[PDB]
């Protein structure tokens, strides 16, 4: 975990690789040939500083960091773009978030997931709702 | 009477967790996965099997708290007829909505160890997180308050909170008469056993044992896997760079093959030990599921399903890897006992209870019900006939009264 | 069942995986120390889908005992069991035959169309609490009815629809009405 320097008397800890999972997210192939990349734990503020000239272990790198990079508490996501709504899930990414393929002209967003409709019933100490169908 | 309050705990999910296999048995040499990649398939079947477990325990959450149509909540106004639930539903001053009781029930499961798990390990994050377990928990609270069990069927019916305790004694067998007549004290009976919870979990140390067990069970079974990297399973070194610096590479293959095998092997009881306690789990959260639906989305008549005595109504809160019930019953109290017959013998004509029971202490006979001592003067609504009175063995002489025969008889003359 | 025929074509650190090609090669002395680490390996594998085979099974069974608890409880009965045998409240169910399962079809209940009134716990009378038998007490604003939990009837509150249990000073919530005896209401007309 750590190691003193024996040249110069200080203290320095050692931190492994970061490395992690890689996971492709996908409409189906009869609707679209579009995809997003999540890599699973990872701050992607140290993913853009490490696509080098033929370095990383995935040859592709080709979506870099060109736009829709979002961190989320799985990893970070690119190629898909955070909005401000709510729907269904469609496709789990972790933590609250999902991913779905929708208009905005067509492509693939990100969300966190809404639990269902809101409602309050309308109580009273000497109110009642009885059915008559 | 008597009004308590229990608690059931029930684990729910555990961890998800993901093994690179190449990455755990191959420390970033070339070669020794050349010699991995002899042994055919033996790692897509580990990596199979892990991501089912994680997909199964991301259902199990979802199948037991995920069952309200639509987010009720509670107004804003909160009187419901003397029963004050301020200890269980969510109070808005704290950053996280939760309740004081889920509030203890996060503090006291205690969930340099994250920096050893860095061999191909690594831990998922689950889908739904704490904070929506919590909205799910205020939306079950809320619709159970606020409309009784009519939302667990159709739409939500509101009813006042009395009226829906005086459906409940009907349901466990005792007129709602006894409600009315006793509502302050029944409300006092709640705001105290309610109370009562929040020290009985707090002074005793060994009450969320399920959950800790589940976290004790997934970190020691990693720590275990990690520490089995660093031993040597018939070599002259565990490490793999020194054993390839070392030797030439003819012995250093069929020596690194037995490293190779040890490996596999512990990653192999690792997955079937994660097996066996993923189908544990998934049958308590299957429990879990079937007690949501049962006990809080409606009364419960199974017999000591929804904790001890007769089943009023129970309450969900979430917890760390789980859920806790808390079963409002019905448990009666001080007893007398009577001298009681059969039938009643009143003209050559058997009178027999339509509901309740025929006591006597010594003097005269009255009819009551059977679960709370009530008693009333024997007439001809209260009893049925059937047959004369030389069938029955333990009937008794006494008198029913027509309450008919005698207004006629004072009217017309 | 792929998995386990596609296994036996790896050499587990052997010369070929190919048996007849290791003893059409080799001297019995060499060829037992190439045949060993097949042996190994097949071992292996064999008991690897044993294992997962039994893990499976465990699962089977614990579904095949559900369905038939549902088929003993929804189908020859009508259970009170909420949510058991569908979502509502239960009225039939139906089993159809798949491949490797069942299919059951449970027929229930959903309240449609409500509409709210107000309600009483009692009703005074002659300074004795009137409580209904079956049922509540329901006003549209002017009148007051006796109906059914489940289904909007309303009916006029007699001596035959509630019940007397003491006196009006007990219950919150206590309404003024009046509640017709129907004997009396026979009995001053024809006497007279
Ligand atoms: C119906 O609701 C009101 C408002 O919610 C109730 O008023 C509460 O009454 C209790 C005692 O019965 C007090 O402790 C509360 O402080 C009151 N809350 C208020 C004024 O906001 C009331 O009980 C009900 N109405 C009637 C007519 O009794
Ligand atoms: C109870 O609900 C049914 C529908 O389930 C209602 O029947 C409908 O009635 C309207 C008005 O006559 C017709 O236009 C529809 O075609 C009917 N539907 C069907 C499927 O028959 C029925 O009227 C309801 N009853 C009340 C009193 O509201
Ligand atoms: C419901 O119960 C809570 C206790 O859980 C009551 O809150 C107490 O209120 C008194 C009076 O203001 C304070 O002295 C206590 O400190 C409070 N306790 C806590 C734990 O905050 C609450 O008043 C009850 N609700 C009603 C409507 O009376
Ligand atoms: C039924 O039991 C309750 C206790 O659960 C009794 O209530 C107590 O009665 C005594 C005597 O008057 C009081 O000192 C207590 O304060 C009461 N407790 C509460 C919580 O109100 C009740 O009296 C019993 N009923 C009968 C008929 O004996
Ligand atoms: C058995 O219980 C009943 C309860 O009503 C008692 O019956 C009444 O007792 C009083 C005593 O003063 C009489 O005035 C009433 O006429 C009795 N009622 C009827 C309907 O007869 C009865 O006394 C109890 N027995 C004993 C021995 O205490
Ligand atoms: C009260 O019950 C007793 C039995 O416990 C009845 O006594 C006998 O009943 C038989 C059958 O009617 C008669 O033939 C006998 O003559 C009765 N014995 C006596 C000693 O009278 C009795 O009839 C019942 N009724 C009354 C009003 O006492
Ligand atoms: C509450 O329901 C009763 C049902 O009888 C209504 O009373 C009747 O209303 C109709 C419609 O005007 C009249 O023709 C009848 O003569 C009324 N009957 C009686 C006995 O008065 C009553 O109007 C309803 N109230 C409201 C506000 O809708
Ligand atoms: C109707 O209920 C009311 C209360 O809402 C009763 O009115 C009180 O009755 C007592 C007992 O007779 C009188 O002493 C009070 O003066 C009454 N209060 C008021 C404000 O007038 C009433 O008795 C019930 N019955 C009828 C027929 O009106």
């Amino acid at each position: 975990d750590a190691v003193r320097d024996p040249q110069t008397l200080e203290i320095l800890d050692i931190t492994p690789c970061s490395f992690g999972g890689v996971s492709v997210i996908t409409p189906g192939t009869n609707t679209s040939n579009q995809v997003a990349v999540l890599y699973q734990g990872v701050n992607c503020t140290e993913v853009s500083v490490a696509i080098h000239a033929d370095q990383l272990t995935p040859t592709w790198r080709v979506y870099s960091t060109g736009s829709n990079v979002f961190q989320t508490r799985a990893g970070c996501l690119i190629g898909a773009e955070y909005v401000n709504n709510s729907y269904e899930c469609d496709i789990p990414i972790g933590a609250g978030i999902c991913a779905s393929y929708q208009t905005q002209s067509q492509s693939i967003i990100a969300y966190t997931m809404s639990l269902g409709a809101e409602n309050s019933v309308a109580y009273s100490n000497n109110s009642i709702a009885i059915p008559t169908n | 009477f008597t009004i308590s309050v229990t608690t059931e705990i029930l684990p729910v999910s555990m961890t998800k967790t993901s093994v690179d296999c190449t990455m755990y048995i191959c420390g970033d040499s070339t070669e020794c996965s050349n010699l991995l990649l002899q042994y055919g398939s033996f790692c897509t079947q580990l990596k199979r099997a892990l991501t089912g477990i994680a997909v199964e325990q991301d259902k199990n959450t979802q199948e037991v708290f995920a069952q309200v149509k639509q987010i009720y909540k509670t107004p804003p106004i909160k009187y419901f007829g003397g029963f004050n639930f301020s200890q269980i539903l969510p109070d808005p001053s704290k950053p996280s909505k939760r309740s004081p009781i889920e509030d203890l029930l996060f503090n006291k499961v205690t969930l340099l160890i994250c920096a050893q798990k860095f061999n191909g390990l690594t831990v998922l994050p689950p889908l739904l997180t704490d904070e929506m377990i919590a909205q799910y928990t205020s939306a079950l609270l809320a619709g159970t308050i606020t409309s009784g069990w009519t939302f667990g069927a159709g739409p939500a019916l509101q009813i006042p909170f009395p009226m829906q305790m005086a459906y409940r004694f009907n349901g466990i067998g005792v007129t709602q008469n006894v409600l009315y007549e006793n509502q302050k004290l029944i409300a006092n009976q709640f705001n105290s056993a309610i109370g009562k919870i929040q020290d009985s979990l707090f002074s005793t140390p060994s009450a969320l044992g399920k959950l800790q067990d589940v976290v004790n069970h997934n970190a020691q079974a990693l720590n275990t896997l990690v520490k089995q990297l660093s031993s040597k399973f018939g070599a002259i070194s565990s490490v793999l760079n020194d054993i390839l610096s070392r030797l030439d590479p003819p012995e250093a293959e069929v020596q690194i093959d037995r490293l190779i095998t040890g490996r596999l092997q512990s990653l192999q009881t690792y997955v079937t030990q994660q097996l066996i306690r993923a189908a544990e789990i998934r049958a308590s959260a299957n429990l879990a599921a079937t007690k949501m639906s049962e006990c809080v989305l409606g009364q419960s008549k199974r017999v000591d399903f929804c904790g001890k005595g007769y089943h009023l109504m129970s309450f969900p809160q979430s917890a760390p890897h789980g859920v806790v019930f808390l079963h409002v019953t019905y448990v009666p109290a001080q007893e007398k006992n009577f001298t009681t017959a059969p039938a009643i013998c009143h003209d050559g004509k058997a009178h027999f209870p339509r509901e309740g029971v025929f006591v006597s202490n010594g003097t005269h006979w009255f009819v009551t019900q059977r679960n709370f001592y009530e008693p009333q003067i024997i007439t001809t609504d209260n009893t049925f006939v059937s047959g004369n009175c030389d069938v029955v063995i333990g009937i008794v002489n006494n008198t029913v009264y027509d309450p008919l025969q005698l207004e006629l008889d004072s009217f017309k003359e």
